[PDB]
């Protein structure tokens, strides 16, 4: 499912912008 | 038509009134941008509590007031550190716009100065914590929910955009929930006043818009995708696009192709879609009407964007609150020492802080 692979993604926690 | 006579006079006098108030508020922010505040408090003013967080710009920490006992949060930044990492411009631009802005969803700028080693800049204490956590928690927002949270980032954007503005860093990493339940924008890092286009890559994967991407010049445009985006995450609790590593990410963005969950409303689908536009010339917020192709738009149809602005709806949630510095809706992090060198570093460079 999406949600499924949403939690696959391993990018559930806070984000970094591209500069960090 | 769509509107009745009434309906039609009502909406047109909205829009109107918006114009009288945009420029009234461009007026005095062009005051305060021409010649910024310095050096308001300073830092044995200021009890040092609690670590609210803490990244590659500096560290973020709850203060207490010693005199008044009111609680701010106090963004600490290694002037040589700063420096290293080529944020000089950067961290004089977020000070100077933070100092010159006045809109309710903005956080305010109580207080800054500088000592020998740092910067710091004292904002109000935003207790809610980030959206991101709450989202996270909850799962997914309603569309009222949504809603409520996208219509004061609708009207902080035109604001912002009506001072030449571009954000460009819209997150629910970024958003915080003040006790009354309302958004503060809080992060200005990456902001830039320019009227026109502009280039840097600067932004997080998952809302960057194509434009960004494929190395266009891009304008103000960028920042309603990102509404989009947002919207997407708030109502299904996760990102319209996303995947293992940030150049997969990339190709979904700027595919044209956007899937929904089966729970999301026609009205939400067709708003997303809009503002989901790879092809600028067809997306909302960068059309000849403006902000109000999105204000007007069905979706928001039962928002009153007066009563938002005004602070006058009752929020659909309200974070826990146990009282002045309660630090509960943020995580834990290690406390560090806040030196102060006996020799002044990188004067020259932050003059104008
Ligand atoms: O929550 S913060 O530490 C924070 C910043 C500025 C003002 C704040 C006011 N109250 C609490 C936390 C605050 N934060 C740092 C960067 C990550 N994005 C969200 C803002």
């Amino acid at each position: 499912t999406t949600y499924a692979d949403f939690i696959a993604s391993g990018r559930t926690g806070r984000r970094n912008a591209i500069h960090d | 038509g769509h509107m009745g006579n009434a309906a039609a006079a009502k909406k047109g006098s909205e829009q109107e009134s918006v114009k009288e108030f945009l420029a009234k508020a461009k007026e005095e922010f062009l005051k305060k941008w021409e010649s910024p505040s310095q050096n308001t408090a300073q830092l044995d003013h200021f009890d040092r509590i609690k670590t609210l967080g803490t990244g590659s710009f500096g560290r973020v920490m709850l203060v207490k007031h010693k005199e008044t006992g009111n609680h701010y949060a106090m963004k600490i930044l290694d002037k040589q550190k700063v420096v290293k990492l080529k944020q000089i411009e950067h961290t004089l631009n977020e000070k100077r716009i933070l100092q010159a802005v006045n809109f309710p969803f903005l956080v305010k700028l109580e207080f800054s100065f500088k000592d020998n080693s740092n910067l710091y800049m004292v904002m109000e204490y935003v207790p809610g914590g980030e959206m991101f956590s709450h989202l996270r928690r909850i799962g997914r927002f309603s569309e009222p929910h949504a809603r409520f949270y996208a219509a004061q980032i609708v009207l902080t954007f035109e604001y912002l955009h009506s001072l030449d503005l571009i954000y460009r860093d819209l997150k629910p990493e970024n958003l915080l929930i003040d006790q009354q339940g309302y958004i503060q924008v809080t992060d200005f890092g990456f902001a830039k006043r320019v009227k026109g286009r502009t280039w840097t890559l600067c932004g997080t994967p998952e809302y960057l818009a194509p434009e960004i991407i494929l190395s266009k010049g891009y304008n103000k445009a960028v920042d309603w995708w990102a509404l989009g985006v947002l919207i997407y995450e708030m109502a299904a609790g996760y990102p319209p696009f996303f995947a293992d590593q940030p150049i997969q990410i990339y190709e979904k963005i700027v595919s044209g192709k956007v899937r929904f969950p089966s729970h999301f409303s026609s009205d939400l689908k067709d708003l997303l879609r809009n503002l989901l536009q790879v092809d600028l010339t067809k997306r909302f917020g960068n059309l000849k009407n403006g902000v109000n192709d999105i204000k007007n738009h069905k979706w928001f149809a039962t928002t009153d964007w007066i009563a938002i602005y005004q602070r006058k709806v009752e929020a659909p949630f309200i974070p826990k609150f146990k009282g002045p510095g309660d630090t509960s809706n943020f995580d834990d992090y290690e406390e560090e020492e806040i030196r102060v060198s006996i020799n002044e570093k990188c004067g020259k460079e932050f003059t104008e802080f």
